[PDB]
């Protein structure tokens, strides 16, 4: 997270690390939102162009982390994968469209005080929540500057910006499946999600009944908080019907 | 730069 | 879920977390 600040511990318990068996390390972020679901953007798993193709046996799920490298004893709780998912319309040679993935967890992770899934949204969620202006939250244990690692997970609040202003920052056609959030040059403050920080939830918490739900997931960006650049995200809601028949499918 | 996990989880 | 974007450490006990009321004061 570039201009994030520390998390409070248990501040985002349904944050997930998605960790490399060899070489040990991180590769994005992810999100808990069942007992045996993570959520993450379908580029963690497959981009070709960067020369990624991931299969579940080269992956460990790791929850309940606040640290950013030293293994949490007794907090945190790793996972193997059972089944990779990823959105079978996702345009990963064009603009990641559809940028989304499932990982169904070899067994069933208990909850706890740092371990406890978020809300995924509904047609009134999405449609009430996600209008410009309205800030969502980025989590992660990535990049602090776009060119270091941080100790501890890191947290930003981030506006969500006008469908013009996100279209007319980039040369990549938009589509409905994203949203841009971040500051604009002028507005003052600033902040974004960086390398190591993709796959990871931009979530809101509704002010009807408190929950969190996840909006959105960090799905790509040109650097890492650049004047006039923005950060764009996979539209959750718009994909749920996805995520519902995969998990109401092969899921428990 | 990261720890060593338990050997369990592979 | 029915527990879900409840959190353990803030909402649970409701204790709610150093940033949270930017979000809020932005819808
Ligand atoms: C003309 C050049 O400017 C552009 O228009 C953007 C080009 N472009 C990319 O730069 C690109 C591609 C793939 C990417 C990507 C960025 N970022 C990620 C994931 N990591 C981050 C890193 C940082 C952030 C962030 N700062 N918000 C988010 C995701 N992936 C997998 C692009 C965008 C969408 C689809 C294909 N290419």
């Amino acid at each position: 997270i570039v201009e994030g600040s520390d998390a409070e511990i248990g501040m985002s318990p349904w944050q997930v690390m998605l960790f490399r068996k060899s070489p040990q390390e991180l590769l994005c972020g992810a999100s808990l939102i069942s007992d045996r679901w993570v959520l993450t953007a379908a580029h963690c798993l497959l981009y070709p162009p960067w020369d990624k193709n991931f299969t579940e046996n080269d992956l460990l799920v790791r929850i309940g982390k606040h640290s950013r490298t030293r293994y949490e004893r007794n907090i945190e709780k790793i996972s193997m994968l059972e089944k990779i998912y990823i959105h079978p319309r996702y345009n990963w040679r064009e603009n990641l469209d559809r940028d989304i993935a499932l990982m169904k967890l070899k067994k069933p992770v208990a909850f706890s005080d740092y371990i406890h899934p978020v809300c995924l949204p509904d047609r009134e969620t999405a449609a009430s929540l996600l209008q410009a202006g309205y800030k969502g939250r980025v989590t992660g244990w990535g990049n602090l500057k776009e060119t270091g690692q941080p100790s501890v997970l890191q947290v930003v609040n981030l506006p969500i910006v006008e469908r013009p202003v996100c279209k007319d920052s980039t040369r990549i056609r938009i589509t409905d499946n994203m949203f841009c959030a971040g500051y604009k040059p002028d507005e003052g403050k600033r902040g974004d999600a960086c390398e190591g920080d993709s796959g990871g939830p931009f979530v809101m918490k509704s002010p009807f009944n408190n929950r969190w739900y996840q909006m959105g997931i960090v799905s790509w960006g040109e650097g890492c908080d650049r004047d006039g650049k923005y950060g764009f995200y996979t539209h959750v809601f718009r994909l749920k019907k996805w995520i519902q028949k995969v998990i109401d499918q092969f899921g428990e | 730069d990261f720890e060593e996990i338990p050997e369990e989880y592979l | 879920e029915a527990d879900c974007g409840l959190r353990p450490l803030f909402e649970k006990k409701s204790l709610e977390d150093k940033t949270e009321r930017e979000l809020l004061e932005s819808y």
